Order: structure tokens, then sequence, then C-alpha cells
């Protein structure tokens, strides 16, 4: 989900 | 020396500079911090980066009204990801002029972000074209080259020890650069080193996902990036 350092 | 205000944290870094921190709780992964800057420049406030959300960004504006009580003249956002540009609608609803890299504004729709009102452009040496950044006061905007993203920009605060690397720079103790999926692994090291060379007097390096660090954060980021080439 493009949540900064989390790619989801 | 941290101040909590609802779900937000402010830490004074200098007489006229605060770090804002907002959190996104991911079920099973935990709360993820994102840091930006608030700068008091005479009779106005300048913001670097939104919070993750409009609601969180509104709470930053409430804290500024309560603790500083000066108008926010402008915000600059350092690339087109949720942690840096999630709150653009809250800034716009407050009548705040917003600035981003022209490339951030071009990528914004594809990234699900709202574009800034104004586009910054850069010389071949990475320094912002002054006419695209009018009245930025102590904010010195530098495009170091592609790394974390192709559009990532950085900001030094003139007259302070502070330079903001945003998501480009990792702390001096980081085990990795994190997710390299949409990174520019070829140019990352040189971009990290350019940020260092642009702000040689910065001894406090502020970054999106760690506490403020020494210039060792820059060297460590560059040396991790050297192993990708
Ligand atoms: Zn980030
Ligand atoms: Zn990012
Ligand atoms: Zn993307």
């Amino acid at each position: 989900x493009x949540l900064x350092p989390v790619p989801e | 020396g941290d101040q909590r205000f609802g779900d937000l944290v402010f830490r004074q870094l200098a007489p006229n500079v605060w770090q804002h921190t907002s959190y996104l709780d991911m079920p099973g992964f935990g709360a993820v911090a994102s840091n930006g800057l608030i700068v008091r420049d005479g009779g106005r406030v300048l913001v670097v980066d939104t919070a993750w959300t409009d609601d969180q960004t509104a709470q930053i504006l409430n804290w500024i009204k309560q603790e500083i009580n000066l108008p926010v003249a402008l915000a600059v956002v350092t690339h087109a990801h949720q942690d840096k540009m999630g709150g653009m609608d809250a800034l716009h609803a407050a009548g705040i002029a917003t600035y981003a890299n022209a490339l951030s504004n071009q990528l914004a729709p594809q990234e699900g972000m709202v574009a800034a009102q104004h586009s910054l452009t850069f010389a071949a040496n990475g320094w912002v074209e002054p006419a695209t950044a009018p009245n930025f006061g102590p904010l010195k905007v530098f495009y170091p080259g592609p790394g974390h993203t192709s559009d990532n920009i950085t900001v030094g605060i003139d007259g302070t020890d502070i330079a903001f690397g945003g998501c480009l720079i990792k702390d001096s103790k980081a085990k990795s650069l994190g997710n390299l999926g949409d990174a520019d692994t070829e140019h990352y090291a040189a971009s990290a080193r350019a940020f260092g060379a642009a702000f040689p007097k910065a001894s406090m390096i502020v970054m999106s996902h760690s506490a403020p660090d020494s210039r060792a954060a820059i060297t460590h980021t560059a040396r991790m990036a050297d192993k990708l080439r």
C-alpha cells in the first residue's frame, strides 16, 4: 500500500 | 524533551526548529514513525513533509497554532509517498502554499498522492532554482540525485546544525537500506554522498524513520549503497 518503508 | 499532542510527537531540535513525528499502526507489523520539520522564521512557520494522513497533518497545524501561534507560509514535501505527502489536502484546506520537486508533482497521481500547488526545479549541480522557491528563508533545498526514489529532495536549515535527508538517509546503525524494490540502487551511494557535500556544516542529520543522528548516518547509507553496485 506504499506505506513508506512497508511496500504494502 | 518530547511533547505529545494527540497521536503526534514534537521534539525541539533548535531554538526555531522542531521535528514532527506521526505514526501509522500496521496490524502485525506495529507503529511506523515518520519525521518531518517545523521551522519558525521570524513571523512565519515553514513545514517540511506532511504526516501520514490529513487528520494527523491537521493536528500538526493545531500544535503550531498552540505552541508557535504564527501562520504557516509554506510547506515543502520531499517525495511522492504517503509518509511525506499523505496530508496535502489538510495543508491546502488551511490555505498553505505547497512546494514539491516537479517530478514529485508529475509522479503524484500514479503514487495516489495529491500534487503540491508549486513545482521546484533544480540546476545540474542539484541546488533548487531560486525563482521556483521564493521566500524559502533558511530552507536550502537540494536534489541529491536518485536514491530512495528518482524524485527525493533534501533540505538544510541555514544558521543551524540541521540537514534533513528524508527517506534517502538511514541511521548509522541500520542493518540494511530496507526495501530496494523501487530504489535507484546504481545512483543511491552518489546521491547520499552529494547530500553530505551539499550541507558540510550539518552535524545533526534528521531522517524520516530514525531519530536524529550524526554525519555517520550519511557515510553508513553511502557505504551500504556502495555494495549494491
Ligand atoms: Zn519513507
Ligand atoms: Zn518513500
Ligand atoms: Zn511507487
